[PDB]
């Protein structure tokens, strides 16, 4: 009996993590692309200011 | 394949095994008990890649399950107004084709939630692409039912008002010299009544008309209530007398215009009517065809993101399930209930569908 | 309350049913009754608020 329910404790958090990895990795891709975008704004600015 | 009554769909862990009774192999089982059904049994494939987070499973559930009984309304809606029209087999499209199939063809490997329609985007985009469908499609449905609506009317008033019993007879059928053709002023005369069923009375009638103008009696000879219907002689410049003229005897006169382009135009409304009919009901028809096969994918892709909706749930993680198929002989309705429910040793299934 | 919340939460939610000693009075009963603890664990904002 308690089989079953260790069972679907296991499920639950197996979603909970799978949420958690899937939240972690679009924050790591939105992260890579602002990361880009701001190198860019950089450069573009260091180079206004400086010639 | 005594598919053609009602089948009911299921799902279950594809790691599961029989409850009922112990099987070694769970399709084997199936086969076993659907013999004992008389039924078969296929597996579809039918996936959805994209899994949302545990409180959007459960709202893109909720949603799924509102939305596939409102596909399934209309879905039924279409197919009563589909044999209303006596085009739709087996009562209400029950044998109707789809996909150039019928059921069970197009339901022998469905992929309703596959294809282009939403390849691979969110769940709750291919949930509202689905709903988006299905609104167009009733929006659809409604229209022809309002025009087969409007052309059953116009065909109605077309052949009411050819009787001429107790009202103005078909233009067609009646003659326009001397019928408001013309017929004005002091140039000539028109008058119409339904004095008894004599000559007599009709004179007897005319006579209360006191020969202010048109003093010719009245004749009236038609199949009118196999009674007076009149085309007689009373000038618009005694229109008071020309009211008198059957007022009096109590004719319940029914004169009206009937002039060339007022015929002409009565003509034009009946062959309309008529057209206006066939074009409408060809036009049901087809949308008809058309939604048999559009409503029925609508409601169905609904029922398959709710069916994978609930064997995610079933599961939590990891994503992965087993989908039945869901043909069975009509005999076998309420015994596959019983041999579901014993096998769902865990609706409290993973899933079920009728 | 539980088959009530296994059925609208299908997925699953934990429970930790504890009893409680003595009955406490309720207002609209009028009476004591044998109470026992609700407490609940599930992900999500939106479960948790349903």
């Amino acid at each position: 009996t308690p089989n079953q329910v260790n069972d679907e404790l296991n499920k639950m958090q197996a979603f909970i993590r799978k949420e958690a990895e899937e939240k972690a990795k679009e924050i790591q891709l939105k992260a890579d692309q602002e990361y880009e975008i701001e190198k860019t704004n950089i450069v573009r600015n260091e180079t206004n200011n400086i010639d | 394949l005594y598919t053609a009554n009602d089948f009911i769909l299921i799902s279950l862990p594809q790691n599961a095994q029989p409850v009922t009774a112990p099987g070694s192999k769970t399709d084997s089982w199936f086969n076993e008990t659907l013999i004992g059904g008389r039924a078969f049994v296929s597996d579809f494939k039918i996936p959805e890649f994209k899994i949302g987070s545990l409180d959007t499973l459960i709202v893109e559930s909720e949603e799924l399950s509102k939305v596939d009984n409102q596909i399934g309304a209309s879905i039924g809606k279409i197919i009563e107004i589909l044999q209303g029209l006596n085009e739709t087999s087996t009562n209400a499209y029950r044998t109707l084709p789809i996909n150039n199939m019928p059921v069970p063809e197009y339901l022998e490997n469905f992929q309703w939630q596959t294809r282009k329609f939403k390849l691979d985007k969110s769940i709750k985009d291919l949930i509202t692409l689905i709903s988006n469908e299905s609104s167009q499609l009733d929006a659809d449905v409604r229209a022809t039912y309002a025009n087969y609506n409007s052309a059953k009317t116009n065909l109605a008033a077309a052949e009411r008002k050819k009787t001429g019993d107790l009202s103005v007879r078909s233009l067609h059928d009646i003659v326009k010299p001397e019928d408001f053709v013309l017929n004005s002023e002091h140039l000539t005369t028109v008058l119409v009544a339904v004095p008894k069923s004599l000559k007599s009375d009709f004179e007897k009638s005319y006579e209360t008309l006191s020969k202010n103008v048109v003093p010719a009696s009245a004749s009236v000879i038609a199949e009118d209530a196999e009674y007076v219907l009149f085309n007689v002689h009373l000038f618009k410049k005694n229109v008071q007398e020309f009211t008198t003229a059957a007022r009096e005897k109590k004719f319940i006169p029914r004169e009206f215009n009937y002039s060339e382009e007022l015929i002409d135009q009565l003509k034009k409304e009946h062959d309309s009517a008529a057209s206006l009919e066939q074009s409408l009901r060809v036009q049901l028809v087809r949308l008809a065809k058309t939604a048999y096969v559009d409503v029925f994918i609508n409601w169905f892709h609904i029922k398959a993101l709710r069916v994978y909706v609930e064997s995610v749930l079933r599961y939590g993680l990891p994503p992965h399930f087993n989908i039945k198929i869901i043909a069975v002989p009509p005999k076998n309705l309420s015994k596959c209930k019983s041999e579901l429910i014993d096998a769902f040793g865990f609706e409290p299934f993973v899933m079920y569908i009728i | 309350l539980e088959q009530i919340l296994w059925r609208v939460l299908r997925g699953n939610l934990f429970f930790k049913t504890v009893e409680i000693e003595q009955p406490v009075y309720d207002v609209k009963t009028r009476e004591y009754k044998h109470k026992n603890a609700f407490i609940v664990f599930s992900h999500g904002d939106l479960i948790i608020k349903r």
